[PDB]
C-alpha cells in the first residue's frame, strides 16, 4: 500500500497550478487525506484535510483563500490547486493518508518540489 | 494558538553518551495526542512515536518517550551511528496541527 | 391525458434555470398521478402530484389538486452522506361545480397563473412581508 | 409618524459600528410596527418592534413599548448553513397617565437615554457586576 | 449435503464483482445453518441463513427459508468506531406438500431464478417503479 | 478586612505557574464574598468564595466556609464556542465555638495549611489511592 | 501473600507485547484486593481484582474470585479529550470445599491454565464461532 505525487515543475509567477497524489492498495473512499509543507530551510507545516467520501474540507486559516482542492472517486486520486502565485512559497509539498483516534499519519508519499 | 519550542538545535554524537530533547507547549496540550518523527536527510519522513509512550513497529529496543504535563521529552540510550538525522513533533488540541521547530 | 417527460425552462429568481421531470406511474388506490426528478436517493428527489376526483354521493362537486414539495439536503460531520433538512411545500385546489363551462374552468387557471408574478404577489412570498 | 429607514451611526463598544434597518409595515392584529436588518434567512436577523396603546375600560393608562432581540449564529459545521444559538432580549415598557403634558414625556425618555451612558450603568452591564 | 466455501460470480450491477463466503457450523437449537464473509467485526459482515423444516402434528408441510441481509457501514468517524447507518433483508420461503414429487420442485426454483432477471422485475426493484 | 486583588504564587504540580483575582462584590443577601478570575465569559471562569456566620437563637455556633469551583471548557465538536464540561469542587468549613481564644483558632488553619502538603496527602489526591 | 508490581510478557495476537501493573491498596470492606495500569485518567485504565473469601454460618465453602476488564478509548469529539466506547469483562470462580487438599487445587488451576490454550478454545473466543 503506497501512493506516489508527481514530478518537478516551475511555473511564472501570477498563474495556478495543479498538484495530485494517486492511492493504491486500499478502499479510497474511507480515509482523510492530508497535504503538508515542507519549506526546506525551515520547519513544516499544515495546510488541508478532505474526506473523499463526501465533500468535506477544513483549512488552516493562514491559507484560507490560497488553496481549495477537491477529489475525484473514480480514477481515486486527489487535486490541490493555489492561486496568485509569488516567491514566497517554494517548497516540497507532501500528502499522507491517516484515519482517526490518535491522530498521526499513516504513511507518507514522497515529495514533489515547486519552484517559482 | 500552541507554539512548540525544542530548547536544542545542534549536538554532538558519540556512540556511548545518552542523549535527550525536550519540547515544550504554551499551554495544556493533552496526552496521548502528540507524537515524534524522524526525517531523513533527502526523504519523506515516518512514524517514530506515537501517544508519547509505545512505539511502531520497526522501531529498535532502546528509545523511550515520557513526561507528563506540558514538557515532554525523548531520552536515547547507547546511540550509534546511522541514528540521528532531525527528529520534529507535533500535537493536535483544538484544530489546526502544528509541528516542532526540529532538532539533530 | 398522457404522461410523458414534463419539460421546464426559465424558472428561478433570475428565470435561467431548467427542470426535467420523469414519469413514474400512477398509484391506482386513489387515482393520484406522480411526476419526479432524475435522483438516485429516494428521499432527496423533487415530485410533482396531480389527481382529479369524482362527484359521489356525499360531495357533489369535482376536485382537482396538485402537490408539489422540495427537500433539502446537506450533509453533518462526521456522516458519509446526505440527509433532509427542510422541506418547502405547496398545494393548489379547485372545487369546479357541475353545469360550469369551460370558458370559466380555463379562465381561473389563467387569471391564477398571471397573478403568480403580479409584484404584489412576489414582494408577498419572495420577502416575506404581508401585504400593507 | 411615518415608517422609513431608520439609520443609526456610533453603535459598539468604541462607537464606530452603523446598523442600517428597513421597514416591514405594521401588523394590524396588534398595532405592532415592525423593522429589521436587511438578512437573508428569516431567522438570523435582527429586529426591533414598537407599538403604542390605548386606554380601554379596563387598563385606564397610556403604555408605549419596545422590543429588541439579536439572535446570534455560528458557522458551518458540516457544510449546512447557519444555525441560531443564544438570544438577548430586551424590554422598554412606558406608563404614562392620562392628563400628563409632554415636557414629563420628554423628561423621562430623555433622561433615560442620558443614564444609559453613565460609568454605573455600563459597569454593571457590560461586567455583570452588581451594583456595590 | 454438506457445508463448504460457497463462490459467487458476475454480481452486481454490471455482474462482474465476485463473493466468497465462508460456513460457520449449525445452530442445534433451530437446524439453521449459516454462511458469512470473512469480516473482522462481527456486526460489519454479510450473512445468508438456510434452514429445511419438517411436519409436525400441527402444520403438515414442508417449509424451506432462506434469508439474506446487508448491513452498510459508515466510517466517518473513525476506522476503530463505525457505525451500522442502515439495514437491508431479503426473505424467500417455499411451502411445498407431502406427495410432491421432484420435477415439480425443481420447476419453482428454476422459474424463480430465471424470473429474477426478466426487465419488468429489475424494473421493480433497482428503481423502485410499481408495475404499471 | 476588606477586598482587593488576591495574588499567588508557586502553585501547580511543579509549583511554576501563578495566578490572580479580582474582587467581584459582596453579595448583601447571605454575606458571601467572592473573587474571580479576570475571563470573558461568565461561565469559563474560576472563582473562590468566603462567608463567615454568626449565632444566632439556633446554631450557637460561628462557622466560617469556603467554596472553590474549577471549570475546565473545551469545545465541542459541533459548536463554535468554547463549552463547559467537568467540575472540580471543594469545600472548607470550619466550627469554632464562642469562647474559643485565638491561638486556638490559628493553630487548626496552620495544620491545615501543613497537612495539605504531607506525602500521605498528596499521594491521597493526586494518585487517588486509598490510605493503606 | 504480599502485593508487588506484577509483570506480564508474552502476551497477545502474537505473544510479542508485554504488560506491566501496579498494587493500588486492599479495600477493607470486602477484602478485594487491586491492580491496575500505571494511566493518567482514572477511568481508561485497565485494572484486575482478587478477592479470597471465607466460610460463614450461610455458605460453608471457600470461594476464590478473579475480576479483569479492559475499557478502550476512541471517538474523540471535537478538541476534548477522548471517552469509553466499549467494555470487555472477565470473570473467574472457584468453589473449594472445607476438606480438600492443595493437590487438587493446583490441578484445577493447572488444567485451566492449559486449556486457555487448546486450539478449540482459541477457535471459540478470537473468531466467535461455536464448538460444532
Amino acid at each position: 500500500v503506497q501512493l506516489q505525487q508527481s514530478g518537478a515543475e516551475l511555473v511564472r509567477p501570477g498563474a495556478s497550478v495543479k498538484l495530485s497524489c494517486k492511492a493504491s492498495g486500499y478502499t479510497f473512499t474511507d480515509y482523510y487525506i492530508n497535504w503538508v509543507k515542507q519549506r526546506p530551510g525551515q520547519g513544516l507545516e499544515w495546510i488541508a484535510r478532505i474526506y473523499p467520501g463526501s465533500g468535506n474540507t477544513y483549512y488552516n486559516e493562514k491559507f484560507k483563500g490560497k488553496a481549495t482542492l477537491t477529489a475525484e472517486k473514480s480514477s481515486s486520486t486527489t487535486y490541490m490547486r493555489l492561486n496568485s502565485l509569488t516567491s514566497e512559497d517554494s517548497a516540497v509539498y507532501f500528502c499522507a493518508r491517516d484515519d482517526v483516534y490518535p491522530f498521526y499519519f499513516d504513511y507518507w508519499g514522497q515529495g514533489t518540489t515547486l519552484t517559482v | 494558538q500552541i507554539v512548540l519550542t525544542q530548547s536544542p538545535a545542534i549536538m554532538s554524537a558519540s556512540p556511548g553518551e545518552k542523549v535527550t530533547m525536550t519540547c515544550r507547549a504554551s499551554s495544556s496540550v493533552s496526552s496521548s495526542y502528540l507524537h515524534w518523527y524522524q526525517q531523513k536527510s533527502g526523504a519523506s519522513p515516518k512514524l517514530w512515536i506515537y501517544s508519547t509512550s509505545n512505539l511502531a513497529s520497526g522501531v529498535p529496543a532502546r528509545f523511550s518517550g515520557s513526561g507528563s504535563g506540558t514538557s515532554y521529552s525523548l531520552t536515547i540510550s547507547s546511540v550509534e551511528a546511522e541514528d540521528a538525522a532531525t527528529y520534529y513533533c507535533q500535537q493536535y488540541s483544538g484544530y489546526p496541527y502544528t509541528f516542532g521547530g526540529g532538532t539533530k | 391525458a398522457k404522461l410523458e417527460t414534463v419539460t421546464l425552462g426559465n424558472i428561478g429568481k433570475d428565470g435561467k434555470q431548467t427542470l426535467v421531470l420523469n414519469p413514474r406511474g400512477v398509484n391506482p388506490t386513489n387515482g393520484v398521478a406522480s411526476l419526479s426528478q432524475a435522483g438516485a436517493v429516494p428521499a432527496l428527489e423533487k415530485r410533482v402530484t396531480v389527481s382529479v376526483s369524482q362527484p359521489s354521493r356525499n360531495r357533489k362537486n369535482y376536485k382537482v389538486q396538485v402537490k408539489i414539495q422540495n427537500p433539502t439536503a446537506c450533509t453533518a460531520n462526521g456522516s458519509c452522506d446526505p440527509s433532509v433538512t427542510r422541506q418547502a411545500y405547496a398545494d393548489v385546489t379547485f372545487s369546479f361545480t357541475q353545469y360550469s363551462t369551460d370558458e370559466e374552468r380555463a379562465f381561473v387557471r389563467t387569471e391564477l397563473a398571471a397573478l403568480l408574478a403580479s409584484p404584489l404577489l412576489i414582494d408577498a412570498i419572495d420577502q416575506l412581508n404581508p401585504a400593507y
